[PDB]
């Protein structure tokens, strides 16, 4: 796809403002404090040596694009996100407690925020305490 | 709501001591059928069977019927088979498969024989399905299909080898002995098809006794084929037996249960927030404080976090192994000798 | 209070080559009292074996009767089987239950008998459990039962997938062949019973030879049924074999003895810790140095220690793994960031 | 139990000086310093990942109450601290020297003091040399 | 120039769901030829198959030696076999060698036999040579070989030791029982070779059951050798398959293969060096800025390095192990000791 | 003093491919003996054997007498063979004693058989005896030693758990059948001797087929026997063969030999060290540099130091384990703690 | 070979400023750096731990002359580096894109420079397109 | 014995300087360096924590006559410093060359002097270039 590629050469010269046909951790540290995240150094790391099929330590444009187009909407995506939400579930009879669905995903890894909860749980289907049938959440957010 | 969930965990996940015992009794009568079934055929103990072993065909219909129809409703508690749909989905499950086959053609034959039969001739053979009505979540199938499948290339190798010696030894064989005559008037290899059955008694290291060589040189044939061969058709039990071993050595090296929760906490996050960021309307754009071209930089920022999460997390359920050890310490060095550079730094303002 | 000891440790704790030996002469002992309790039944040497075998039943008796009183004495020197009812929990122990009953048994028996007949027809039997009279601490069956414990789920799986096979191949041999006549003029596959017998000889590959399917359909059968299953019903040797031979793999790999003396010492402190803390009125409290609103802190603190103390013991216990150093690791960098931030906070205060 | 509940939340309030719903390390710490332990930076991450089942490195309220609330008096208990006393048994006889113990206790591990010794020894049974049954010591220390 | 690594690909190189299928349908069509020259003993259903397999040969050689014709075209593709001596290098090969053979003596027999004969006799072997052209790659040969050439000391040894066991018990039988009739008037161990005839059957664990000691001394013999030495013949059988399944294990412990790249392009790089350095009027010397007494030093370093340059490359086709580990830690720490003693020197610099 | 250790590598330790050649060739001529050995008993050949064996006989002598006294010079090559107690302590290893008991028996009886009688009826064993006069260093027969010295207490459990399953599955059958007649008329358990025949013939899963039990309370003992303890009786092949693989994959993880010469040489020295100490006259104390009450520290230093050398040594020959790591890592960051201590140390000097 | 033992010794002393009968370390840095390369302190050990084989850390002359008279124009050498060109071909026929070959040697490890690419190159067969057979190549650097 | 615990008793004194009961490595690198060594920091530990069988870290009396008795003159010792010969064997015939041993001695491991060396030869059997039977040596040194 002709625009497709323009685009993400597009993206590809916001990310690398160093000129070059590659992308350092720095750049990358840069352009991720530019918006105010303070990220450490070891997930820096992490990020990229998970783009780069050659151990390089860089990210050139060919596995920059291997990546982006990488359709993450298929089977084993759905099959890994279905999989850790059973982990939040007494009985496994694929109902979450609302409440425990709130603050399981307020309170741990990545914390969210109030808002993005809010709707989270405003877009699904909330019958009751509990009934959270999160079938609903991987098919809405596994439907590309 | 409770009922349901309560009567599935008691049909279908069975935990504790009063309930082992349940399914231990079906499997006992189950076996009685059997075994009744068994004595049909002895011509001494004939009228009896055919009587007892038939009330007892209708009473075990009675009784499966009854708990299959139940256990279409417990297995309605779950959420992937609620409604008609749903249920249909569940009775789609080979087990289920088999035990309706079971229930309703019991239930034909048997009201189509009530006036030592056919009936009884179909009963033989229905009666022995319901030995796999006592495996419901079929653990056993689930870890032999997949220990066979990790070791396939080993297995295809072995029985390759196995059969192409066999055919040649058989061959061989019948070669060295068509018209040697038995010990009695009867001639043994008259045939090829005779000494392929030769061969696949001998491999197996069996040994009926029936065809046994004659000539010299056949009898030299079967030792070195003996010695050879027969490590090659018995060797598969060694292949899946350590490698059940070494499985079961596995499972006493697996990480907390508990040391997986933030990485599945983060994993549904970052699918979240890579699904939210769609929608430019959306609030998850508040978590950075309008912006024009800053929207795309963010939208792969996501998918890069994505997966890493996906990547940590997919590694949080494998047991422990080296690459654990050679990646921990590659990122705590990185950290420790970031932290002396930093020093080094604000050291060397200071002083200059 | 050492003569007690020591005829324990020579009864009950066998060690070193002066109590081997004897131990192996009581077992070559019951060894020559067995074969000639087998030559009892031999029709040429009978009025010979029943006076010899008698009279060294007789001695038997004897000398294993007093050696179960002594060593209902020695086991009196231990703590845990001192006193009436201690000695009684001793006679309890299995191996003793078995012991008291051949004694009493074989007296009985012999006194009864005076005056080949029912007595030898009981003594035969009698001799025979004395063979478990060499193993006394019972680590063999300790062994193989813990290992066996261990792969439960793969034997299960195993025996239930190769009974299922024989009962399925011997119910289609017997639809196959249940008129074609031997060789000679004997209809073999008369029953089913019969033919779970041929199939459970060949499944095991013993293979008698007396029942041989004779249509080529039941040739065809018996060729894949025993391709296939055998490699199921011998199978578990593989399993309990790699097992043995990973668990010895173990036994090189145990830390030192001297590795676990703190760990256990620090348990043992704890726990006395968190009891004595209950007695408010105890000395314990003048490791602080009234007090009101501190009591539960303590009692907290108290019971995280203990667990955190038993922890680290039921951890140098079990032999070295991944665990051990994936967190030793974590635990020296940790502590080696901490000085290096307590110097950089010591070097700012300094600087600034 | 409410009072129980209600003790322990006083207890967990005592503990988390900081307004918050959780305990860190540092807040831990402090208030065993406070004391006058002078623990160290290790010692202290011991006792709290052994505490939460969340892999959060951090105290919950829930975490807290099912520690605290895990009857520590059982046969599993018994079992260990009873197999610790082995190690410290020549012959095994379950006779330990009273010396022996004396010493063995004094220095080693976390080293106790000479008045809470000499209390352990006067409330068990010391016949002579010896003959210091620590099946009572295990029966008195897990009799709840 | 697609064309033929596509139709190599397809021929010789299997993948994917579309080749698979050709390859098993080659494999049953040689299966039925096989079986149907099978019947060609059976004296029942004999004039069909002389005519059926007669024809199904042909069909079979105009096939294989079209498809060979082809495979000598595809195989041209590649690069080591490119050219006339090339396409040579490649007939070369066992299993080119193998079907040439049979595909050539295959058409003489037949336009030998055109006028049950010799024909057929050889046929009957020709076509089992071709169960042999199924495994192209030769995949499993290869596995096999290895894991074999891995573990030659210990099957040596077992070997070894099972035979010399056999030799032994079997002479002893032989002495025990030359002249014991058998029950029937037919003595059995009239000499030597059938006495190793029995041993060979016993232990491998088979029976036939023809040869059976009579006196009693021969009976214990063969009870204690069947005890002892049966664990020897059928142990390889173990050996393997534990080999197996290690090797397995280690199938799940590769690095990625993109952490290998690296590695290669600077093996590569640093061997080219180490030859452009012999032409002095080369141009790597432009890496270093007329210079007399420094080429000796380059040239030996080139050396260093692409001695260096081999073992990080070796060492990145293996699997992780604690080799890497114990090495890899030492390098960290050498370099973070190298860093803290430059900021110590520079630190004394600036106070001193 | 070339000549002998040359021709010592050439009889003793075998190396390369021009004495495997000639050790090959003696095997065979030994085996090719044993044949005609085996065709002296077949009563077609006898004649021709008779003579040509005993000529074989003769050469043989010669071949082997000549090359033991070569082998008595060669072995007096090395240093712990020399002189004559030396050789002697060398004709007393157990293969040498096997070779002189062979060579010197053969002589005598062939020298006394001149003038098909006692001579071949004692060549016949003494041809047997030289199948070992192939492995010279014994490698094969210490391999297994070790190996089954490792697992001894599961073999013996193993052992132990089959003979007593055996003993009591054997008294139960000849207990269930002692009067049922054969198909044929001869009674087969007359005895218990021959139930113990039976035993042993099916718990090693041979099954001759000659004594098959008749009453179906035996068929069902029998069933149960032979599906529960031939998984013993079979099980020590899967223990061997898998230690056998283990200890192979020991091989593949050995350190390089280059990584365990200073430890040796720092053994051997601490150990001269701590022997010329005992000397006060000896120059050893000019390493430290009259004094009189620091002899004893330095005595004990010595000590310590030796101690410590030969943990180091002992350590560097096995294998790559997880205590290597686990030891490595404390010190490594023992002694970064170390330094960064002593930095501190210095500038909380420099700044106060 | 009198002459080859010499003219070693002569690189063995060259090496060897210091006084001395060994090459350590240091030694071995001060000569790279005499040349401009700026090595780390890592690949110095990996130099030099790969040439003596008694683990002693550093070089004698016996252990530099096995190094130096060690033929590296082998089967086994040639072995090595013919797989290691696999690595960079698509479908195995033995055939490398000039355009990638050119890529991933001057992109990846040890980089080298236009010059010396443009060197290798055009002393092998170039037909067009690919058709860089590396046979060539690993006869022409493995004929000594 | 007596008058053999009393002098080993003597010699603890001596070593621990501090008034105490047990011995830590900070008194034994003292009572090092007190005779010129100049230790690292690393053996001491090495040296400590292979004469305690307590893990304590420390040395008590105890442990330290049970090491001090330990008759370093067995079969065991005599085997391990016979096998550690054979590894300066070429042909393992017994045989070590007087040059080389000297070489081997004098310049790895723990560096010994000439007149120790020195005097180690002229205490054993030399006949020539070789022939010096390291037997004789292990004998000499492993008769008490
Ligand atoms: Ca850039
Ligand atoms: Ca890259
Ligand atoms: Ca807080
Ligand atoms: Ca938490
Ligand atoms: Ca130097
Ligand atoms: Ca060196
Ligand atoms: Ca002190
Ligand atoms: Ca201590």
């Amino acid at each position: 796809t002709e625009e497709q590629i323009a685009e993400f050469k597009e993206a590809f010269s916001l990310f690398d403002k160093d000129g070059d046909g590659t992308i350092t951790t720095k750049e990358l540290g840069t352009v991720m404090r530019s918006l105010g995240q303070n990220p450490t150094e070891a997930e820096l790391q992490d990020m990229i040596n998970e783009v780069d099929a050659d151990g390089n330590g860089t990210i050139d444009f060919p596995e920059f694009l291997t990546m982006m187009a990488r359709k993450m909407k298929d089977t084993d995506s759905e099959e890994e996100i279905r999989e850790a939400f059973r982990v939040f579930d007494k009985d496994g009879n694929g109902y979450i407690s609302a409440a425990e669905l709130r603050h399981v995903m307020t309170n741990l890894g990545e914390k969210l925020t109030d808002e993005e909860v809010d709707e989270m749980i405003r877009e699904a289907d909330i019958d009751g305490d509990g009934q959270v049938n999160y079938e609903e959440f991987v098919q809405m957010m596994t439907a590309k | 709501t409770h009922v349901q969930g309560r009567v599935y965990n008691f049909l279908e996940r069975p935990t504790g001591w009063k309930c082992f015992v349940y399914h231990f009794a079906v499997f006992l009568i189950v076996l009685v059928c059997l075994i009744f079934s068994v004595l049909s055929t002895i011509e001494q103990y004939a009228a009896l069977a055919t009587g007892t072993l038939f009330w007892m065909e209708i009473v075990l219909v009675v009784f499966f019927g009854t708990e299959y129809v139940v256990r279409l409703w417990s297995a309605g508690c779950r959420s992937k088979y609620v409604g008609l749909w749903g249920r249909l989905r569940f009775a789609r499950k080979p087990i289920s498969i088999i035990d309706l086959i079971v229930v309703v053609a019991s239930m034909v034959v048997l009201c189509v024989g009530s006036k030592a039969t056919s009936a009884i001739r179909g009963i033989r053979f229905l009666q022995i399905l319901r030995m796999l009505h006592v495996d419901r979540q079929g653990g056993t199938w689930r870890l032999l299909g997949s220990v066979v499948f990790i070791h396939r290339q080993e297995l295809i190798t072995t029985l390759y080898i196995g059969f192409l010696g066999l055919i040649f030894s058989s061959y061989f064989v019948y070669l060295a002995e068509k018209d040697a005559v038995n010990e009695s008037g009867r001639v043994e290899f008259g045939s090829y098809a005779d000494a392929l059955w030769w061969g696949v008694v001998t491999v197996t290291t069996i040994g009926y006794g029936d065809k046994v060589p004659q000539t010299w040189v056949g009898k030299t044939i079967a030792s070195c084929f003996s010695v050879f061969a027969i490590s090659f058709f018995a060797l598969p039990a060694g292949i899946l037996g350590s490698g059940f071993a070494l499985k079961v050595q596995q499972k006493q090296r697996q990480k907390h249960f508990n040391r997986q929760i933030p990485a599945a906490a983060s994993l549904i996050q970052t699918a979240w927030r890579c699904y939210a960021a769609e929608n430019p309307d959306s609030s998850t754009w508040k978590i950075y404080i309008l912006r024009e071209h800053h929207r795309a930089t963010i939208k792969v920022i996501r998918r890069m976090q994505y997966f890493v999460a996906k990547k940590k997390f997919q590694q949080a359920r494998k047991p422990y192994d080296v690459r654990d050890v050679i990646e921990q310490y590659s990122q705590g060095h990185l950290n420790l000798m970031v932290r002396i550079k930093e020093l080094q730094r604000r050291l060397d303002q200071s002083i200059g």
